[PDB]
């Protein structure tokens, strides 16, 4: 029992892909942008649950290696870390397609760069988090755009809409957005009970998503998705601590005057 | 541990060229760099194309005898006996004593050999199959014709009776 | 016992020629371009497995004694030294052939490989770790190859790729490349529970790749199969040395450790 | 007793090895590696050890010497010079071994110091200070470990580690290391006990894990077993120049404000 509880206590750790109506959007609206090589900038709030969607949005077309060249990756995913540089980010590009860097000026890393894309048939290039990098790469990511046709997705929070606003290209080529939604509704209750089912995977106990639970999670979470995961498996692993099999009322109110 | 080298046994009756040219080729020597070894200089560079115009002498001997620890006296039974006249050219070989053992016997030089009297037949003074003369001893890093590319000791069965 | 333990730790620590789907394709590629005479680089990753792959295809075409003339050799195998001048390259080409030049000048030297290369009718020249080369020697490289129609295969890492997109006339004449696979996908499945019992040859505790042990596994290699090779073969010894019979997951713990 | 305290001196000027945890460590995961001919790279602090354990190590193996043959030691140490060239570390290895030819073409040398290592059986290479060394004779390392089957462990700081993270393949060959740690904790509780019976020898002073000069010797060492060296024996150098018979906190607090 011991060992059970140290594996339920490891996978309550690690975090899953619940695959929803968000993901589901967004992914259908990327297949779209990539169809035509339309460069679009998705956008949403902090917390909400936008990465996760992309991260689902490149594995699913898990690149498909021949036995000779170069493999074909179609959805390239970035996310600079803060004041990336052009250097920085074209050599994260050229390490996501899995071809080692070499030293040299910044102009050697722009043609590898180019090279390896071109090479690889790339088709989609999301960047998220792109409210970090430098105002001098946006004119490096308006080329990539421009001459390899590929569709860029500006991923980030709020934020990243007053940064490209100030300029002057990057906003009007980059206007298409999607928005995400605050998700509260009878939609939340499904998440919230959808949630149970799988994510918790615990034993059936009949919680079935009461009312008092459902009024204490949307006070707690405020419709966001992280939110609802981060009390939920706080919750469970509060309970699975002090040995209660199932998800109580006090672990509940517990966490919700922790939180605020 | 005390000082080394990659030592070889001689042969019975191999050369002076073809017992320092094993040596070098097995400790990745030159014959400038083995004379310098050896205290004597490029004089060993000489003696691998047999040019003994002052024959090898008896210190020049001992301080190679230093080097490649082998004794003075089994490094003279190499040279030609004193009083007997040897060609530094051609060089000349028989392919059976090659086939029984690989190397060149100093008795192959004598002006006086024209026979192998062990095997009955005319040493060879060319390269049977392509007239292509010899190299020196010590430049045999096998038993091949340069130009050929025929090993030694199928030569035996060119070479007449 | 020990005995027989002994032997086969030394199989295990020696290093074994294994068959792969990449070797077989890379020497599909070969043949082609021995047929067509057409200069090519095959460039990937360290430790990827290109070394072994071009040896195996080089004992694969094995010289042949020729009866009329000196033998004729198919391909030429050789790994320079770092920074070797076009000297020592074409003393070590020449020394892989039975031929041998000594004295002589950097001139005469050429025109003795000349010589050797075109009575030995060479088809292929398959030069390992390319980059070793000092610039200048591709001059010669490239001599050599447009006198005498022979297809060079540059092997190396992305470093000559690098070296050879330094210089303009010695990239001019290798258009084709060959990219080296990660073997990233379910390749990794078929390898490992290839590579369990193919290499290793001991009484398998039915791993078959188990999620334990294949997760475990693309924690260390991340497809690099020299990687998992000599981590699987340094596990077995440690095992075997230990007592144990089969390897475990305390093994493969550890040496994942030492490795990361 | 002026002469014995010239022999008191005489006998503490030397540096005696004491056995500890970590060279035990050491030795059996070099060992491990041996066995398995695999290259490692134990990355340490300075002052820490990888020096007397590496060099304990050597002797532990001792060279055995024929009277007309060449020698089999299994073990090679060697400690390259600052900045050395691929001559110097053939060099280097040449003279271990007590080859007797020291001058000729660095090929040639390269061709001669493959041979003595293939001839005298070695099969461990330690390579102390490895931080002392251009890449190309990392490139001449890695051709020695690919072609000779040797398990070459590089022994330096952490800047070590920054030298060869730059080079793609020397990353590769060496991803097994062994991190020296500090011992900060209860070791020092049993090695100033060990330090003071042994390698001192002089007349017990009761000191027995004194909590008094613990916090001098905690705040003087910090962790470092080489300054705990420098700092004991020098402590006893002056205790027998004042003639003390014991080790006096005085004297501590003496060598302690000495080194910082
Ligand atoms: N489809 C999903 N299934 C399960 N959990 C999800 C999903 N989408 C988001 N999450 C949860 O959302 C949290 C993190 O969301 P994510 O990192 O995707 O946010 P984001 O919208 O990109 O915003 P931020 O910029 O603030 O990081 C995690 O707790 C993760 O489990
Ligand atoms: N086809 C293969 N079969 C078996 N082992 C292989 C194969 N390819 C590589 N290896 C293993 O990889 C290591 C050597 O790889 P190899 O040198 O061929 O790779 P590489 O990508 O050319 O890299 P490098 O240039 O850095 O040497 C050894 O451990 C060897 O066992
Ligand atoms: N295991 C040990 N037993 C006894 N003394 C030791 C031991 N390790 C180190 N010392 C002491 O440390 C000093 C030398 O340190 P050492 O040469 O081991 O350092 P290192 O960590 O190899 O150095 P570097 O800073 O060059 O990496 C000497 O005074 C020696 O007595
Ligand atoms: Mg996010
Ligand atoms: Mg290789
Ligand atoms: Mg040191
Ligand atoms: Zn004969
Ligand atoms: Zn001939």
């Amino acid at each position: 029992d011991d060992e059970w509880l140290q594996a339920e206590i490891a996978r309550l750790k690690g975090k899953s892909i619940v695959p929803l109506q968000q993901v589901k959007t967004l992914h259908d609206w990327l297949d779209g942008k990539r169809k035509a090589r339309k460069s679009c900038r998705v956008v949403g709030e902090s917390r909400t649950g936008k990465t996760v969607a992309c991260d689902a949005y490149r594995y699913r077309h898990k690149p498909q290696q021949e036995a000779g060249r170069p493999p074909t990756v179609p959805v390239v995913y970035i996310r600079p870390h803060q004041k990336c540089g052009p250097k920085d980010l074209f050599k994260k590009i050229t390490e996501y397609l899995k071809y080692r860097v070499t030293k040299g000026t910044v102009s050697d890393f722009r043609d590898r760069t180019i090279e390896v894309l071109k090479g690889c048939g790339v088709e989609m290039l999301i960047i998220d988090e792109a409210d970090r990098l430098k105002p001098e790469t946006f004119a490096d990511v308006r080329d990539i755009a421009e001459d390899l046709g590929i569709a860029v997705v500006l991923v980030g929070t709020d934020r990243l809409d007053a940064v490209i606003k100030r300029d002057e290209q990057v906003l009007e080529r980059f206007r298409a957005h999607l928005r995400f939604g605050k998700l509260s509704g009878e939609d939340f209750k499904n998440t919230v009970e959808m949630w149970e089912q799988m994510v918790l995977k615990l034993p059936v106990s009949s919680n079935l998503k009461s009312k008092e639970m459902l009024r204490i999670l949307t006070s707690a979470t405020e419709g966001y998705i992280g939110r609802l995961d981060e009390i939920l498996r706080e919750a469970a692993i509060r309970s699975l601590s002090r040995g209660l099999k199932k998800i109580d009322k006090a672990v509940l109110q517990e966490v919700a005057k922790e939180y605020k | 541990v005390k000082p080394w080298l990659f030592l070889i046994k001689p042969y019975e009756g191999e050369s002076l060229s073809h017992f320092l040219g094993r040596f070098r080729r097995a400790n990745h020597l030159s014959a400038s760099g083995l004379g310098t070894l050896a205290g004597i200089g490029a004089i060993v560079a000489r003696w691998e194309r047999f040019h003994f115009n002052p024959r090898p002498s008896q210190q020049e001997l001992e301080a190679i005898a230093s080097v490649v620890e082998v004794d003075a006296q089994r490094l003279a039974q190499m040279l030609p006996p004193a009083g007997v006249g040897m060609q530094h050219e051609p060089i000349r070989l028989c392919g059976a004593c090659y086939a029984e053992s690989p190397c060149h016997r100093i008795e192959w030089q004598y002006k006086s050999v024209w026979k192998c009297d062990r095997h009955q037949l005319k040493i060879l003074a060319k390269c049977p199959n392509c007239q292509a003369p010899f190299k020196m001893p010590a430049l045999w890093e096998d038993g091949c014709c340069h130009r050929c590319r025929m090993p030694f000791a199928e030569m035996a069965k060119l070479q007449k009776v």
